[PDB]
C-alpha cells in the first residue's frame, strides 16, 4: 500500500 | 512465513531539455513486481502488473493512485529543493530516487525497515535501523535531516513499516500465494569448452530458479575457488525464473577435481554438479 | 553526479532449439543515469515490437531494464542488443551467443 510523502526534503 | 519483502522503489528525474520532471514508481514482493506508476502516461494512475493484485477493490487503486500522485508532486519539489543545496544549474538533468519497504523474518515477525534516498547516484538520506533517526551523507542531506529530525518524520514511517507495511506484505503473500510462497529449484548443467591449448573452461549453469538468491560456487578438493571464478549477474529470465552461471578454467585433465556447489532454497539438499 | 556504463546481457529465456518459439532477452543492469535506448536487432535490423519492463533500481541504487521479444531461433539468424547511454561515445551492439 502506498505511503504518502507528508514531507517534502 | 519466512524471508519476505514488500518494497517500493520510485525515481524522479529532472528534464531540464523538456522544461518539466518525470516520477516513477514500482512496487515488488519480494522478487516479484506487482504494481507501477509513471508521470508520463497519460491518465497516470496506479497500474497492476501481477495477476494477483487485479482482484483487489477500486478503493485500493483510487486510494494508492492518490498516494502515488501526491508523493510525485512532492517528489517533484525535492528535485528543485535539493539543486538548491547544491547550488546546481537549472541546466542539468537529476536524479532522486528513493526506496522504502520492510522485511519479515525467518518467524514472519518484521525484521527491518528502510526508507531512504539517492541523489544522483550517491546516498543522500537513510533512515537508520532503529528507525528513529536519519543518517544524513553530506551538509546538504544534513538539512533534510534537521527538518525531518524536527518534525518527527521517523514515527509516522516506523508506524506505516510496522504496521501498514507489513499487513500488506501478509494480504499479498496470501492473495499471490500460488506463485509468490513456493520456490522453483535451479535446473542444473555443468559445460565444458576449451578455451585456449593450456586451459579449458568449466560453466556451471543454474536455470528456472525462483526466488533469484541462489549460491553457485566451484571447489577443489574442499578449497573455494571464487579468486579465478567468473561469476555473471543474475538475470531474469522473464517469466517469473532466473538464470546465473559461474566459470572456472581449469588445467586439462583435471575437470574431474573440480566441483560446483549449489544452494538455494528450492532445494533439498545443496548439490554437488561434475562434469560429466 | 554518478555516472555507471550499462551491463548488458543478451540470451533466450529457454534453451534455444532451432524452430522452437522462444523468447530473445537483453538485461542491461548496473547503469546510471537512467535514460537508455536499447534495440533488438535481427541480421542488423530492428525488430518492431519489443516490450520492456519498468524501471527499477537495485541495492546499489543503480538501474536495470529487461527488454524482449518472442523469436524462434534459427541455424542463420543472427541477433543483437544495441544500447546507447549518456556513458557511450557509440551505441554499443552485444551478439547472441546461444550457448552463454
Amino acid at each position: 500500500d502506498f505511503e504518502r510523502e507528508g514531507y517534502s526534503l | 512465513m519466512g524471508p519476505h519483502s514488500l518494497s517500493y522503489f520510485s525515481t524522479a528525474v529532472s528534464r531540464p531539455d523538456r522544461g518539466d520532471s518525470r516520477f516513477i514508481a514500482v512496487g515488488y514482493v519480494d522478487d516479484t513486481q506487482f504494481v507501477r506508476f509513471d508521470s508520463d502516461a497519460p491518465n497516470p494512475r496506479m497500474e497492476p502488473r501481477a495477476p494477483w493484485i487485479q482482484q483487489e477493490g477500486q478503493e485500493y487503486w483510487d486510494r494508492n493512485t492518490r498516494n502515488v500522485m501526491g508523493s510525485a508532486q512532492i517528489n517533484r519539489v525535492n528535485l528543485k529543493t535539493l539543486r538548491g543545496y547544491y547550488n546546481q544549474s537549472e541546466a542539468g538533468s537529476h536524479t532522486l530516487q528513493w526506496m522504502y519497504g520492510c522485511y519479515l523474518g525467518p518467524d514472519g515477525l518484521l525484521l527491518r525497515g528502510y526508507d531512504q534516498f539517492a541523489y544522483d547516484g550517491a546516498d543522500y538520506l537513510a533512515l537508520n535501523e532503529d528507525l528513529r533517526s536519519w543518517t544524513a551523507a553530506d551538509m546538504a542531506a544534513q538539512i533534510s535531516k534537521r527538518k525531518w529530525e524536527a518534525a518527527d518524520a521517523a514515527e509516522h514511517w516506523r508506524s506505516y513499516l510496522q504496521g501498514t507495511c507489513v499487513e500488506s506484505l501478509r494480504r499479498y503473500l496470501q492473495m499471490g500465494k500460488d506463485t509468490l510462497q513456493r520456490a522453483e529449484p535451479p535446473k542444473t548443467h555443468v559445460t565444458r569448452h576449451p578455451s585456449s591449448d593450456l586451459g579449458v573452461t568449466l560453466r556451471c549453469w543454474a536455470l528456472g530458479f525462483h526466488p533469484k538468491e541462489i549460491s553457485l560456487t566451484w571447489q577443489r578438493e574442499g578449497q573455494d575457488q571464487s579468486q579465478d571464478m567468473e561469476l555473471v549477474e543474475t538475470r531474469p529470465s522473464g517469466d517469473g525464473t532466473f538464470q546465473k552461471w559461474a566459470a572456472l578454467v581449469v588445467p586439462p585433465g583435471e575437470e574431474q577435481s573440480y566441483t560446483c556447489h549449489v544452494q538455494h532454497e528450492g532445494l533439498q539438499e545443496p548439490l554437488t554438479l561434475r562434469w560429466d | 553526479m554518478i555516472q555507471r556504463t550499462p551491463k548488458i546481457q543478451v540470451y533466450s529465456r529457454h534453451p534455444a532449439e532451432n524452430g522452437k518459439s522462444n523468447f530473445l532477452n537483453c538485461y542491461v543492469s548496473g547503469f546510471h543515469p537512467s535514460d537508455i535506448e536499447v534495440d533488438l536487432l535481427k541480421n542488423g535490423e530492428r525488430i518492431e515490437k519489443v516490450e520492456h519492463s519498468d524501471l527499477s533500481f537495485s541495492k546499489d541504487w543503480s538501474f536495470y531494464l529487461l527488454y524482449y521479444t518472442e523469436f524462434t531461433p534459427t541455424e542463420k539468424d543472427e541477433y543483437a542488443c544495441r544500447v546507447n547511454h549518456v556513458t557511450l561515445s557509440q551505441p554499443k551492439i552485444v551478439k547472441w551467443d546461444r550457448d552463454m
